[PDB]
RNA sequence: CUUUAAAUCCUUUAACGAGGAUCCAUUGGAGGGCAAGUCUGGUGCCAGCAGCCGCGGUAAUUCCAGCUCCAAUAGCGUAUAUUAAAGUUGCUGCAGUUAAAAAGCUCGUAGUUGGAUCU
C-alpha cells in the first residue's frame, strides 16, 4: 500500500490467478507455479527462456484447470489457432 | 422555586472488569513513577482524554471543508497547544487520536516541579505542593492536580513568605531556637 | 424481520408486542399478580413480629438442619419464613420482638440448600445483627 | 547440536541463498521442519501459553488421562501462529505445542482507519472466521482505541500486532478450542481479500527452486 | 480583621500547637469465576460457609480464631427496581427435520408486495 507521502508500506503483494483473477494465500497449497517453454520458430529448438502461469486451488477442486491453460494458450497463441 | 444551580457531573469513571492484571500493572506504574495519591486521579485523567478523544471521533466524522468543523478544530488544537500537551509546529486534525495518558500527566504540576529540580522526590514535590510553598505569577497555589500552560511555565518559583525561598522561619525553628536561648542561660 | 413490506408497521408492531407479552420477565414485571403474590408489595424490606422458632431440615448430601423464624409482618398480616443469617445469632432474638426482614438476593426464590425460604434477618431491637455478633453495641433490654 | 537439514527448503536456507521466508509466502511453500522460523524469528518471538485441558476415554483398565496443550506463537510485527498437542505428560505436550505453533504461523497485513497517515495499525476491512459455532468479527478501529474483546482475542491481537480493533462474538464461546480457530482462520483471512489497491497485473518471477536448481541437485540427496 | 439587617461560613494574620507525627482508616474477602497463604490451632455431616459449582463423616487451600497478603480508600458492603452485557424480543439483527416450534389441506374479502417501455 501507499501513504501520504507514497512509498510503499505493505510486506508483499500476492500473486494472482491467471484463470479467475484472485490471489494465492499462504495456506493454499494446491496453486501450481507451473512454467511453459517456448520453441524456436526456424527448428523448434528450445531458445533457453521460459512464461509461466499461476492457477489456484479451488479450479483444480472443481476441476477446470485444463481447459483453463487452453484458453490461456489460446490467447498466448503456444497451441493452434484452430484447436 | 429557589436560586440554585443544581448542575454537577462525574469526573472519573469505572472500568467494567474489576479484577486484573494487565491495567492494574501499568496504573499502578504510571503512580510509580508520577507519584499519584489513589485510581481515581488516573480515572478522572482517563475520562478526560476519553471524552476529547471522542469528541475527535465525531469532529473527524465529518466532511472536509466544513465550518463549523475547522473552527472546532482550530479551537481545540489551539487549546490543546496552550496547554502543552502538543507542539507548535505538528498542527495536524488527526494527531489528536495519538496520544496517551501520559501527555496528559506531563503537564502536572507535581511533574514540573520535579523537572524544575526545585524539588528532592516526586513525594517531597507533592508534599511541598500541598504545603503552598510555590508562587506562580505571584498566586499561591495549593492544589497538586493543577494543569500548567505553557505560557505559565517559566513563572514557577518558591513563594515570597516561604522559608525555603526567603523570609521568615515558620513554627518549629522558632521552637529550637526558643529552646536552645532557654538551655544557654 | 420477515415480513419486510415497505409500508408494513401495524403488522411488525402487533407482532412485537405479542412476543413481548409471550415472556417470562417481562410478564413478571408488567402484571398485578405477579407484585400483589409479593408479600413484600414491592418493598426492599419490612417489619414484622417473632412468633415461633424452627428448626428446618436439609437436602442431599449437604446435611445441616438450619433454623428459622416464622414472622407475621404487620403491613398485611400473613405468616411468613424468614432465616437467621450468622452463626451465634439466634440467642439474639427473642418471643414477640420486631424484626426487620429482607431477602437473599435472588429476587424471591429459594437460596442454596436451604428449603422453601427466601428472607433473612437484618435487624432485630433496632440494631444490626453484625454489631451484635462483632459485640460493637449491645442488644437493649 | 549442529543442525541437519532434510528439507530441501532447510537446505536451501542453510546455504545462504533464502534471503527470507517471505518469499516463501509469496510462493506459498509448505513448511514441515520447524526451524526455518528459529532461523529467521529470532529472539523476538514471543510465547504464551492459554489453557490445559484434559480429556479422557472412559475404558476397562482405567480412566487414562491425555492432556491437551493451548498455546499462540509470535513476535510483535506481524507474524502469529497458534497450536495444538495431545499426549499424556505436560511437558512433552508444551513442547509439541510449540512445535506446532511454530509450524503454522502466517503473516498478517496491517491497514489504516479513514486516513492512511503513518504506520498502519488496524485490519484494512472486515474478515471473519468460522469453525463450530463461533463467529468473530473483525471491525477496523481508529488510532489507539485498543482491543475490545474477551481477554484470550486481546493476547491473540497483541500477538499478531493489530493494536487497535473492533470486535464481535457469537454462539457458545465457552470452548476456547473453536473459538481460538475461529479468531486464528479471522485474522489468517486478512490476506484473501481483494482490494482496489491490488488491481495491478501481477508478474510472476522463478519459482524458488529454479534459480539454484543446480545447487540442490548437486547439494541435497 | 473581613463578611453579614447583625453574626456564624470562607480567606488573611498574631500567640500556641507532632518522633509509637497514640493527632492510632474502615469495608467485605483470600478453591474456581475473581486480583490474595496447600500458615497455624479448635469442632469434626453438628455448629456453620456458600449469589453458582460446591467446602463439613477425626489429615476443613472454603467452618471458627491469630499472622501475612490482595481490592477501593473516607470510604465500603447488603436487599429491592432499572439499564447494558441479551444477536435470550432480533427494524438493523433470533429461530421453526432431530434441542421449544409449519395450522391436516384448499379457496378466499380488507392489509401487505406487484413485468418492460415515454429524451
Amino acid at each position: 500500500m501507499q501513504n501520504d507521502a507514497g512509498e510503499f508500506v505493505d510486506l508483499y503483494v500476492p500473486r494472482k490467478c491467471s484463470a479467475s483473477n484472485r490471489i494465492i494465500g499462504a495456506k493454499d497449497h494446491a496453486s501450481i507455479q507451473m512454467n511453459v517453454a517456448e520453441v524456436d520458430k526456424v527448428t523448434g529448438r528450445f531458445n533457453g527462456q521460459f512464461k509461466t502461469y499461476a492457477i489456484c486451488g479451488a479450479i483444480r477442486r472443481m476441476g477446470e484447470s485444463d481447459d483453463s491453460i487452453l484458453r490461456l494458450a489460446k490467447a498466448d497463441g503456444i497451441v493452434s489457432k484452430n484447436f | 422555586p429557589v436560586a440554585r444551580s443544581w448542575v454537577c457531573r462525574k469526573t472519573y469513571v469505572t472500568p467494567r472488569r474489576p479484577f486484573e492484571k494487565s491495567r492494574l500493572d501499568q496504573e499502578l506504574k504510571l503512580i510509580g513513577e508520577y507519584g499519584l495519591r489513589n485510581k481515581r486521579e488516573v480515572w478522572r485523567v482517563k475520562f478526560t482524554l476519553a471524552k476529547i478523544r471522542k469528541a475527535a471521533r465525531e469532529l473527524l466524522t465529518l466532511d472536509e471543508k466544513d465550518p463549523r468543523r475547522l473552527f472546532e478544530g482550530n479551537a481545540l488544537l489551539r487549546r490543546l497547544v496552550r496547554i502543552g500537551v502538543l507542539d507548535e509546529g505538528k498542527m495536524k486534525l488527526d494527531y489528536i487520536l495519538g496520544l496517551k495518558i501520559e501527555d496528559f500527566l506531563e503537564r502536572r504540576l507535581q511533574t514540573q516541579v520535579f523537572k524544575l529540580g526545585l524539588a528532592k522526590s516526586i513525594h517531597h514535590a507533592r508534599v511541598l505542593i500541598r504545603q503552598r510553598h510555590i508562587r506562580v505569577r505571584k498566586q499561591v497555589v495549593n492544589i497538586p492536580s493543577f494543569i500548567v500552560r505553557l505560557d505559565s511555565q517559566k513563572h514557577i518559583d518558591f513563594s515570597l513568605r516561604s522559608p525555603y525561598g526567603g523570609g521568615r522561619p515558620g513554627r518549629v525553628k522558632r521552637k529550637n531556637a526558643k529552646k536552645g536561648q532557654g538551655g544557654a542561660g | 424481520g420477515k415480513c419486510r413490506g415497505l409500508r408494513t408497521a401495524r403488522k411488525l408492531r402487533s407482532h412485537r408486542r405479542d412476543q413481548k407479552w409471550h415472556d417470562k420477565q417481562y410478564k413478571k414485571a408488567h402484571l398485578g399478580t405477579a407484585l400483589k403474590a409479593n408479600p413484600f408489595g414491592g418493598a426492599s424490606h419490612a417489619k414484622g413480629i417473632v412468633l415461633e422458632k424452627v428448626g428446618v431440615e436439609a437436602k442431599q448430601p449437604n446435611s445441616a438442619i438450619r433454623k428459622c423464624v416464622r414472622v407475621q409482618l404487620i403491613k398485611n398480616g400473613k405468616k411468613i419464613t424468614a432465616f437467621v443469617p450468622n452463626d451465634g445469632c439466634l440467642n439474639f432474638i427473642e418471643e414477640n420482638d420486631e424484626v426487620l426482614v429482607a431477602g437473599f438476593g435472588r429476587k424471591g426464590h429459594a437460596v442454596g440448600d436451604i428449603p422453601g425460604v427466601r428472607f433473612k434477618v437484618v435487624k432485630v431491637a433496632n440494631v444490626s445483627l453484625l454489631a451484635l455478633y462483632k459485640g460493637k453495641k449491645e442488644r437493649p433490654r | 547440536k549442529e543442525w541437519l537439514p532434510v528439507t530441501k527448503l532447510g537446505r536451501l536456507v542453510k546455504d545462504m541463498k533464502i534471503k527470507s521466508l517471505e518469499e516463501i509466502y509469496l510462493f506459498s511453500l509448505p513448511i514441515k521442519e520447524s526451524e526455518i522460523i528459529d532461523f529467521f524469528l529470532g529472539a523476538s518471538l514471543k510465547d504464551e501459553v492459554l489453557k490445559i485441558m484434559p480429556v479422557q476415554k472412559q475404558t476397562r483398565a482405567g480412566q487414562r488421562t491425555r492432556f491437551k496443550a493451548f498455546v499462540a506463537i509470535g513476535d510483535y510485527n506481524g507474524h502469529v501462529g497458534l497450536g495444538v498437542k495431545c499426549s499424556k505428560e505436560v511437558a512433552t505436550a508444551i513442547r509439541g505445542a510449540i512445535i506446532l505453533a511454530k509450524l503454522s504461523i502466517v503473516p498478517v497485513r496491517r491497514g489504516y482507519w479513514g486516513n492512511k497517515i503513518g504506520k498502519p495499525h488496524t485490519v484494512p476491512c472486515k474478515v471473519t472466521g468460522r469453525c463450530g459455532s463461533v463467529l468473530v468479527r473483525l471491525i477496523p478501529a481508529p488510532r489507539g482505541t485498543g482491543i475490545v474483546s474477551a481477554p484470550v482475542p486481546k493476547k491473540l491481537l497483541m500477538m499478531a500486532g493489530i493494536d487497535d480493533c473492533y470486535t464481535s462474538a457469537r454462539g457458545c464461546t465457552a470452548t476456547l478450542g473453536n473459538f481460538a480457530k475461529a479468531t486464528f482462520d479471522a485474522i489468517s483471512k486478512t490476506y484473501s481479500y481483494l482490494t482496489p489497491d491490488l488491481w495491478k497485473e501481477t508478474v510472476f518471477t522463478k519459482s524458488p527452486y529454479q534459480e539454484f536448481t543446480d545447487h540442490l541437485v548437486k547439494t541435497h540427496t
